[PDB]
């Protein structure tokens, strides 16, 4: 049966998808805080424009 | 200015602390990217062989 | 020189802006490829029982 | 081989797909080097405003 070097290379993609999958999520909720972060520094570099 | 230099100060060094773990990340991404990348060679030649 | 600082970090902030409007957008092009890959790795552990 | 004519469809798929994760994956890692050294800036710069 042939059906096992498809076997042993379809389980290691199975364990390297999983890792890159939950990376995205990390990445994913680090981005959206980052832009409201950042979006709050904008605010206060104009109000030191204004002060100048 | 004084009170906004030190709040930017703080925010942009937690802003950098998480920008370099989305480097961090990035780079767990690339490197397994390299393990499945080479299993799509083999799984081709196995194909090709027994097709 | 405030004047000139407050521009020059202005600057800096909408370049930051920019290149993370293409960094969300190339990880929702990995968000949608990742899961084309996790189903034609589904669907060939499928082949993997039925032989 | 149909079976293996079966394995072709799918593998054809993964490798479409780990070629546009490839390149994708380095516009990422180069837009997260540029946002680095402006954000070095923003740190030296705001330090620099802060003595003037």
């Amino acid at each position: 049966s042939h059906m096992k070097d498809v076997q042993t290379e379809t389980f290691s993609v199975a364990e390297s998808i999983e890792e890159i999958s939950k990376a995205n999520e990390e990445i994913t909720n680090q981005l959206l805080g980052i832009s409201k972060e950042m979006d709050n520094i904008s605010t206060r570099i104009e109000s030191i424009s204004a002060s100048v | 200015n004084a009170k906004n230099a030190e709040e930017i100060t703080n925010s942009v060094k937690e802003v950098n602390a998480r920008l370099q773990e989305i480097s961090a990340s990035t780079e767990e991404v690339t490197s397994r990217v390299q393990t499945i990348r080479e299993n799509v060679q083999m799984l081709k030649e196995i194909v090709a062989r027994y097709k | 020189e405030n004047a000139k600082n407050a521009e020059e970090i202005t600057n800096s902030v909408k370049e930051v802006n920019a290149r993370l409007q293409e960094i969300s957008a190339s990880t929702e092009e990995v968000t949608s490829r990742v899961q084309t890959i996790r189903e034609n790795v589904q669907m060939l552990k499928e082949i993997v029982a039925r032989y | 081989g149909s079976h293996m004519k079966d394995v072709q469809t799918e593998t054809f798929s993964v490798a479409e797909s780990i070629e546009e994760i490839s390149k994708a994956n380095e516009e990422i890692t180069n837009q997260l080097l540029g946002i680095s050294k402006e954000m070095d800036n923003i740190s030296t710069r705001i330090e620099s405003i802060s003595a003037s």
